[PDB]
RNA sequence: AAGACGGUCGAACUUGACUAUCUAGAGGAAGUAAAAGUCGUAACAAGGUUUCCGUAGGUGAACCUGCGGAAGGAUCAUUA
RNA sequence: CAGCCGCGGUAAUUCCAGCUCCAAUAGCGUAUAUUAAAGUUGCUGCAGUUAAAAAGCUCGUAGUUGGAUCUUGGGAGCGGCCGUCCCCUGCUCGGCGCCGGCCCGAAGCGUUUACUUUGAAAAAAUUAGAGUGUUCAAAGCAGGCCGCCUGGAUACCGCAGCUAGGAAUAAUGGAAUAGGACCGCGGUUCUAUUUUGUUGGUUUUCGGAACUGAGGCCAUGAUUAAGAGGGACGGCCGGGGGCAUUCGUAUUGCGCCGCUAGAGGUGAAAUUCUUGGACCGGCGCAAGACGGACCAGAGCGAAAGCAUUUGCCAAGAAUGUUUUCAUUAAUCAAGAACGAAAGUCGGAGGUUCGAAGACGAUCAGAUACCGUCGUAGUUCCGACCAUAAACGAUGCCGACUGGCGAUGCGGCGGCGUUAUUCCCAUGACCCGCCGGGCAGCUUCCGGGAAACCAAAGUCUUUGGGUUCCGGGGGGAGUAUGGUUGCAAAGCUGAAACUUAAAGGAAUUGACGGAAGGGCACCACCAGGA
RNA sequence: UAGUCGCCGUGCCUACCAUGGUGACCACGGGUGACGGGGAAUCAGGGUUCGAUUCCGGAGAGGGAGCCUGAGAAACGGCUA
RNA sequence: ACUAUGACUCUCUUAAGGUAGCCAAAUGCCUCGUCAUCUAAUUAGUGACGCGCAUGAAUGGAUGAACGAGAUUCCCACUG
RNA sequence: UCAAAGUUUGAGCUC
């Protein structure tokens, strides 16, 4: 059965961005997804999406720009100590200059660099660059 | 996809967004209940009730017009059956199968379908055991089953 | 992997534990039949007595008469065709003399022409065969 | 003190059972490695009876035939 | 000689010597175990259409994974619309004390885990590491000024246990036959204890445990109904299954009638039948196979597969649906049902064909290919069996990314033709849309060793879930052991030893008793010495 | 359950009752060229193998067993088979 | 292509010329056949070998649990 | 509108 909503959505967008598609409809609306989009949006990687409320699991329409090479997921949700954060971000990213690993925490949903400022380890969700 | 078959049919009811009642309908929940009492007294399932109401009286859903649902109302008045109607219909089906096989011992396909049916029964039975509607000692037993319809 | 579950450590480890044995080399190391069957018994050298001189013929394209020698080990009693290498060294090897034998760099595998000969002679009577071939030392008589 | 009755532990010998490991052994029957034999030429070109699969029986040897499959076939088509 | 490829058959850059030249230098060579190299055991990180590979199919408890839904925000002051510092529990004894009340401090109590951060706690030795002129260093923890001055630090130290902070993600409870909260009223039974100035005793008042009557108030109590799933309903649909029932010709056999001498069969013949009437034709009878042609790149079935008529029995995929329940689900060692042909055991039946077998033919041989006979078997019922290239050689669910026409089913809409005939509403055409379904074509989507695939795609930009299974060829699916079976055999399943290659796709040749084109009197054709 | 022994707690031992406990989360049984650990070698990151060996803990002095003596021994450079 | 043997071929004789299996057995003269085991020692007995004077397929061949007042050989305990 | 067609010194090919 459908286990991971986010896991289906993020593939759908990467198969859009490869084709240069302009706006994308995603069928199951989750709160975690919503937090994820708002994280990338405040930092400027995409435009203004809008969510279609049905007294139900909503839908979401993303107006896509063209700056996103990939937006990936890590299943299963691994715990991540501050020891392993460097090895993860090394092996999981293009470079030491750019690209991000987004992990939700007790503190809240935020980037790994913000986790470095706040002194907060946690559970890896995914990444993008 | 379906559980014990290869079909993957997508056909079902689709309820609309407005949970509001229409303007033309002025039949109250109390009047509908007095109808419920008569029909339950006469002997009828929640399904067939919901069917008639939507057909003649033009009231598609009671859950939407009134607040609570039809089965919980029947449960309040003590019309609910000893066990759920779907298990009722399955054992009745099971019996007719074993009956037809009794003369017709060869029907192998009938044996295969029977066995899948019983697997489906015990699956539901464990759900209802967790939902705390059957007692722990309940048990489908082809010997005793035919007593139950 | 395929089960990328968070709680399948056991299932994974078990599978690995079964499949290591299908690797031919691990099985080679950990079952004893190879170590026991090997007359060297996990050793570099082994002493033995010369009992006869044999000219084994070479394999194809090449064409040669390789000079081997049937030794019998003392500790087990097993019999070996230890090959003497270089030019004119066989006249030195007298019969009924102790020679230290070594391998041939292949870990249980035949080498080229000499069919089934994994062993070569190092010493003769506390005298290096090299020293005899070079002419540094002499045989004690 | 010498000494004796009794209890407990009990070495040791005798026997059996199971159990592990190594091992001799008349003669037989397989595989593999060298050869420039002897008998034929199945197979690869329709290999001159297309090939192969499962299963039965047969024959000095390779092989043969029966029944039902597959094409990795010598046909991706054959006409209201 | 050469780890390997290879060298050596009379000018050997490969041997033995000399002549030189190279690497390393008081050190180098050889052997064996072992490690990186190995993305050749892969969690990070392999493969599984064709190179080795997916259980024949489906059911099934443990195992593993599982939809959505409940707190978001608020107050005062701050910095260059933006960010940050300050704050977001509740329910007996004294002072920031102030004019019995208010607040604070203290004691006790808190629906519960995983997760994360702190501290303590950790034997030294070791490792990393600060300092330090062993004359450098390897070492040591010493030393330095001319009486004095200093060092003899520090870090890492899995996992589990404890300690206090944080509460997003993943569980988990709660009020639904309300034996439901607050705060109250009165009984029944039992008592902590204070009391009547002093000698003694009890119940009360007044406090603390169980039981028991009827209230007032609570916004009074039940998350949605998933393009998750089950079950119901409507008319359909289909070589779907079983049982019983009906029909057809042909067939071979028989009986009878007609004319008659050959018939059979082959590349060419004979054994064979035949003037005791063959073959051929007509009419009757007979038994068991088989249901052609209609029959499609069509349907249904878990899979093998499933097609003469009619009847009975029940089922099901798919469709329409504002039908009910509200997480009941997906995949699965162990265990189980089914499973073409041959084979086996009993009966029943024994028409055809036809393993075996015999003989007749060709042929150097043929114990085969050709022929005449012909046994078991081939048919039905009842008992076993579980193996095929059981092939799409392609496991199941789930999502997304190009078209195009055709088709089968159910459903919907829409000029007109055409039968019901006399309209309606149905039937056949006709033009469309919708769901999933067997297939087809199509392209620089991208992938792939290529052959190829809208899937064999969404891969070094590598993780949606889960089973099975492969790691050089042979030896060998053998042996030994175990288990099943009347037997046949099935299943599980090693090693020694040998060996440097085995294979796939595609290119160019060569060959072809494969086809299409074209030519020549050292080819033929027509002929001649 | 009640005692015995023992410095105490306990099938440690004795007697009388009850009939339990473990198991695909791999027990049970068999193997181990296994004393354990602190550590070493190797390395990109993950890991792999080794570690009798000068510090700690255990066990042992031909094989097994038994004991006096002592605060302390089931001692082996103390005894009896 | 060591000798031996003879897979293979022919011929004479008859209508073919002993296939599958088995043994010095209750069937073998020469014979106490030869080798191994069983004994200190074994012309007996058991297991392989086959040239079988003269094995052999319903004149049935081979096996085979249970049973035998059947024929032989050995071992334990036991005994005038 | 299908009877058949076997072999080839050991005495030296090749980037
Ligand atoms: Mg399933
Ligand atoms: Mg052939
Ligand atoms: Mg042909
Ligand atoms: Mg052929
Ligand atoms: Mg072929
Ligand atoms: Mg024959
Ligand atoms: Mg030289
Ligand atoms: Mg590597
Ligand atoms: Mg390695
Ligand atoms: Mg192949
Ligand atoms: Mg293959
Ligand atoms: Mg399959
Ligand atoms: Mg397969
Ligand atoms: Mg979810
Ligand atoms: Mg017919
Ligand atoms: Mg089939
Ligand atoms: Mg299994
Ligand atoms: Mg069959
Ligand atoms: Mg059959
Ligand atoms: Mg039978
Ligand atoms: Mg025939
Ligand atoms: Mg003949
Ligand atoms: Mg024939
Ligand atoms: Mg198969
Ligand atoms: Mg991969
Ligand atoms: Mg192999
Ligand atoms: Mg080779
Ligand atoms: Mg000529
Ligand atoms: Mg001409
Ligand atoms: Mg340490
Ligand atoms: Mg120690
Ligand atoms: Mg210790
Ligand atoms: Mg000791
Ligand atoms: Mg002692
Ligand atoms: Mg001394
Ligand atoms: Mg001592
Ligand atoms: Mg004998
Ligand atoms: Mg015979
Ligand atoms: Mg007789
Ligand atoms: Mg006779
Ligand atoms: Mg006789
Ligand atoms: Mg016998
Ligand atoms: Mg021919
Ligand atoms: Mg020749």
């Amino acid at each position: 059965v459908r286990m991971n909503v986010l896991a289906d959505a993020l593939k759908s967008i990467n198969n859009a961005e490869k084709r240069g598609k302009r706006q994308v409809l995603i069928r199951p609306c989750s709160k975690v997804i919503v937090r994820f989009l708002t994280v990338m949006m405040k930092h400027g990687y995409i435009g203004e999406f809008e969510i279609i409320d049905d007294h139900r699991a909503g839908k979401i329409v993303v107006n896509l720009t063209g700056r996103l090479n990939k937006c990936g997921v890590i299943s299963p949700r691994f715990d991540v100590q501050l020891k392993d954060l460097e090895k993860w971000q090394n092996n999981l990213l293009p470079s030491r200059q750019f690209g991000f690993i987004v992990l939700t925490t007790s503190a809240g949903i935020m980037d790994h660099e913000e986790a470095r400022r706040k002194h907060t380890g946690g559970k890896i969700l995914g990444f993008f660059f | 996809g379906r559980m014990h078959a290869p079909g993957k049919g997508l056909s079902q009811s689709a309820l609309p967004y407005r949970r509001s009642v229409p303007t033309w309908l002025k039949l109250t929940s109390d009047d509908v209940k007095e109808q419920i009492y008569k029909l339950a007294k006469k002997g009828l399932t929640p399904s067939q009730i919901g069917v008639i109401l939507r057909d003649s009286h033009g009231v598609a859903q009671v859950r939407f017009v009134t607040g609570n649902k039809i089965l919980r109302i029947l449960k309040s008045k003590g019309l609910a059956p000893d066990l759920p109607e779907d298990l009722y219909h399955l054992i009745k089906k099971a019996v007719a199968v074993r009956k037809h096989l009794e003369r017709n011992r060869k029907d192998k396909d009938a044996k295969f379908r029977l066995i899948l049916i019983e697997s489906r029964i015990h699956r539901l039975a464990r759900y209802y055991k967790t939902k705390r509607v059957l007692p722990p000692n309940w048990k489908y037993e082809s010997s005793t089953a035919s007593a139950l319809v | 992997g395929k089960c990328r579950g968070l709680r399948t450590a056991r299932k994974l480890r078990s599978h690995r534990r079964d499949q290591k044995w299908h690797d031919k080399q691990y099985k080679k190391a950990h079952l004893g039949t190879a170590l026991k069957a090997n007359p060297f018994g996990g050793a570099s050298h082994a002493k033995g007595i010369v009992l006869e001189k044999v000219g084994v013929e070479a394999k194809q394209p090449n064409s040669a008469i390789r000079k081997c020698v049937r030794v019998q080990l003392i500790k087990n009693g097993k019999k070996i065709t230890a090959f003497v290498p270089n030019d004119g060294c066989l006249n030195f090897i007298e019969e009924n003399d102790e020679v230290l034998v070594a391998g041939f760099g292949r870990k249980g595998h035949a080498v080229g022409d000499i069919p089934g000969v994994r062993f070569k002679v190092v010493k003769v009577a506390n005298v290096s065969l090299l020293a005899l071939y070079k002419g540094k030392k002499e045989r004690p008589r």
